[PDB]
């Protein structure tokens, strides 16, 4: 919790059954530092079905956004005001099974330019 | 909660190094039950074990095994 | 009563009561002489404070009928039924409902409410009547139980003065240490609150008052005041002004008490036999 | 004037409608009861207690008997017509998964449960149902048939009362005596839905019910009450090893797991009290209870 | 008025007409609950 684009988090069994319709559920396995439980697809798992309620009941909703079949996996953060409203908050990609926070073109660049020097 | 990968024994090792004198000594060969890895890997077992265990058996004691097969 | 409900109930003073009496016995009267059954001022028709009399006698051989119940009844039941009774003929006269039928029913609507759960047996055995007859009773009951509610406004709730008795003897036990095992005090109470049962007492006064009053009475007859009692109390809002009501309020029970008296046997018997010849008198309703 | 059949009761018929005097809306209730008997034993228990009740606890979260008559055999009893009810709103497949909204609801039931126990009368049956939405959305508790006083006085108190599904703990041994604890362990069942989305504890029968719910808390630890074994008839259910509330209900944010884990508590005298709850931070934080002008409707 | 908790003479009495008792007290019901009961309702009222 010190630092979220410092952090990794893997799990073997979720490696091999991966696929499109699952990336999401293992951003899901919990336990998992980049996703919270404050999220809604977290709360429509605890109540039933997942179609268009995340345009009905707008709010914190991990939506995948690119996808490469074997390994890449893009997921994004959105905050919806409401129906055709969205606010990007962060990104998190999956290299190998494997998740990373997007890094800031700038927190990114400050850090490098600090080691450099 | 988030477990790392592994970490080095960090419970023994500051004992190894000592002073380079009065050291822990190979610790002896529990002839028993170990925990490597996850499974348990207790010494005294046999090779094929017999279907006899978790299974039925369709083969008499003669098992001339060319002609069974 | 906090807890409202009662807060409109609760009639204030003495002259509201018995005006209210009045009016209803002279509504019996009109309604039947418009209905021209008689020609009007008869001798039939009865007076307000001879009904009031009848009723208070007959209100007493009731409350020795609950005594005489089979089953062991909580004082609450009791008294419920007695409240109910007398708010009931706040709004009728005796003629209208014969005393007995509305005893009676009184008292099963209350141990209805208040949970006690009877046992049919344990009812009819209580009763020394034939079975046919009782029957007959009950069966007039059950009409008489919704027309009790009906004009009873459906207000059921009755506060009973006990739960307030044994509560200020709680705080006696722990704030004043003056007086000192209070239970001479306690049976004393007890016969403070039947004869204080028996008067309008429990229409006006407030009943937490009531029970404070039985015990200033108990402690006076005895050799114990409460004046410190009472200033802890005045540890409170109205600064001086609290104890002044508290002392007229008791000054005015002890008046209804001193005066209170059974009616006499022979009276009740005449007026007994007026009132039986009156139900037997014809009314008949409607077609 | 009569207007609407909604349909019968367990002991009682609804109409809605308009009543003699003014247009209003209004719910009007009939009389029900075997009458057979030539010794029928007048109104019946339920009845008398709901009326009177009713009448008495007035409460923006408690419905009341307003107007009352009975000029015929019939009764007349005067209750507001409502939405609909949470139960069945919860029960249908998921139209609108509303999370603050529940938190919304769950304020509104534990103000009005907080009046009732101030009020000092014991709502004996808060079932699934039995819990009423009205237009504006404000919940009101309704059914008070099966309630009783509390006090002092020793006096044979009711056993074996609420609907097996919420059943408390105590009671479900066979407790004489009881407290606050019911209505308590009840909303808890009631929170444990909607988290959930289908029943908690499901029992078939007495027996059944009591195993589940030991299953679903673990076996109460001898610390928690000795003497639960005491009461007058427990029998030892399995040794469970026992499940976190992060088991039943996978999770949630971790002040309504306070909550839960607070309501469910088994001592009786730790189960926690009304004041109790509100007065928790969860009610108090950055999740807004919904005013209920934007409360979920279904059809 | 009067506090809900007692931790006072009146709970160092823990006396009824019963007082308390044992077995029935897993049912709860502890007379705490009881004085409670009894005194709220008294002091109901006093002065209309």
């Amino acid at each position: 919790r010190d630092n979220l684009l410092g952090i990794s988090w893997v799990d073997s069994s979720w490696i091999p059954i991966l696929n499109s319709g699952s990336v999401l559920d293992y951003f899901s396995e919990r336990s998992n530092p980049f996703y919270d439980r404050t999220c809604n697809n977290e709360v429509v798992k605890m109540q039933r079905l997942t179609l268009e309620h995340l345009n009905q009941m707008v709010g914190i909703e991990y939506i995948l956004l690119h996808a490469q079949e074997p390994i890449l996996f893009i997921i994004r953060k959105q905050q919806r005001q409401s129906p055709a409203q969205v606010i990007p908050l962060a990104d998190y990609y999956i290299i190998a099974g494997v998740i990373y926070q997007a890094p800031d073109l700038g927190s990114v660049i400050n850090s490098r330019v600090l080691t450099a020097v | 909660l988030l477990p790392p990968p592994m970490q080095y024994i960090k419970e023994y090792t500051d004992e190894n190094i000592q002073e380079g004198l009065a050291p822990k000594p190979p610790p002896p060969i529990k002839d028993s039950y170990m925990m490597f890895g996850n499974q348990f890997q207790c010494d005294d077992l046999i090779i094929r074990p017999l279907e006899s265990q978790g299974i039925e058996r369709l083969h008499p004691m003669q098992f001339d095994h060319k002609k069974e097969l | 009563h906090n807890s409202s409900q009662k807060r409109h109930w609760t009639f204030s003073s003495e002259e509201q009561l018995a005006r209210l009496r009045a009016d209803a016995n002279r509504k019996f009267r009109c309604k039947a002489v418009a209905n021209g059954k008689v020609l009007p001022n008869d001798p039939v028709f009865l007076e307000p404070h001879e009904e009031m009399t009848l009723c208070k006698y007959y209100e007493k051989r009731l409350l020795e009928f609950c005594s005489v119940f089979k089953p062991a009844m909580p004082r609450s039941v009791v008294g419920t039924a007695c409240m109910y009774f007398k708010r009931f003929y706040l709004n009728n006269s005796v003629m209208e409902y014969h005393p007995r039928i509305i005893m009676l029913t009184c008292a099963f609507l209350a141990c209805k409410v208040d949970e006690f759960n009877v046992s049919s047996p344990q009812f009819v055995g209580n009763l020394r009547e034939s079975p046919l007859g009782q029957e007959k009773a009950l069966e007039q009951i059950l009409e008489y139980e919704l027309l009790l509610i009906q004009q009873l406004n459906f207000h059921l709730i009755v506060h009973n003065p006990y739960r307030p008795f044994e509560g200020f003897l709680i705080d006696l036990k722990t704030r004043y240490p003056i007086l000192e095992n209070p239970e001479i005090l306690r049976k004393t109470a007890d016969d403070f609150l039947n004869r204080i049962a028996l008067t309008d007492a429990y229409l006006l006064y407030t009943p937490s008052q009531i029970a404070l009053t039985a015990i200033l009475s108990s402690a006076s007859r005895a050799g114990i005041t409460m004046e410190s009692y009472l200033s802890e109390s005045l540890m409170l809002k109205e600064n001086r002004t609290c104890l002044s009501q508290l002392l007229d309020i008791m000054k005015s029970m002890r008046n209804l008490v001193k005066k209170y008296e059974p009616p006499r046997s022979e009276e009740v018997a005449v007026l007994k036999q007026k009132l039986e010849r009156c139900h037997s008198a014809e009314l008949a309703l409607n077609v | 004037e009569k207007l609407d059949f909604l349909g019968e009761g367990q002991f009682a018929t609804v109409y809605k409608a308009r009543d003699k005097n003014t247009n209003q809306i209004v719910a009007i209730k009939k009389i029900k009861l075997g009458h057979r008997s030539e010794a029928k034993d007048g109104i019946n228990r339920t009845a008398l207690r709901e009326i009177k009740l009713l009448q008495e606890l007035s409460h923006p979260n408690i419905i009341g008997l307003l107007d009352a008559f009975g000029h015929k055999s019939n009764i007349s009893l005067v209750f507001d017509f409502m939405e609909t009810d949470l139960e069945v709103i919860i029960k249908d497949n998921s139209l609108v998964l509303t999370p603050s909204h529940i938190k919304a609801y769950m304020l509104m039931t534990l103000q009005g449960l907080e009046y009732l126990h101030q009020h000092w009368i014991l709502h004996r049956d808060l079932k699934p149902n039995n819990l009423l939405l009205d237009e504006n959305g404000v919940l009101k508790l309704a059914d008070f048939g099966l309630a009783k006083s509390f006090g002092s006085p020793n006096r044979a108190y009711t056993h074996q009362v609420v609907t097996r599904w919420y059943r408390a703990p105590e009671l479900l041994f066979g407790a004489r005596m009881y407290g606050v604890g019911v209505d308590m362990w009840a909303v808890g069942c009631i929170l444990a839905e909607l988290l959930l989305r289908v029943p908690f504890l499901p029992g078939d029968s007495d027996l059944d019910q009591l195993t589940r719910i030991f299953e679903t808390l673990g076996t109460p630890t001898e610390e928690q009450w000795p003497d639960m074994c005491s009461l007058p008839d427990y029998v030892t259910f399995k040794s469970f090893p026992g499940i976190p509330l992060h088991h039943i209900f996978s999770a949630a944010g971790d002040d309504l797991l306070d909550l839960i884990q607070g309501l469910f508590l088994f001592n009786p005298c730790a189960r926690i009290t009304a004041t109790q709850a509100l007065k928790m931070k969860y009610f108090s934080n950055r999740p807004g209870p919904t005013p209920g002008c934007q409360l979920p409707r279904p059809n | 008025h009067v506090p809900e908790l007692e931790m006072l003479g009146r709970l160092g009495y823990l006396n009824h007409v019963r007082a308390a008792s044992p077995q029935d007290l897993a049912g709860g019901y502890t007379s705490s609950l009881a004085c409670h009961r009894a005194l709220q309702d008294a002091f109901s009222g006093l002065f209309w």
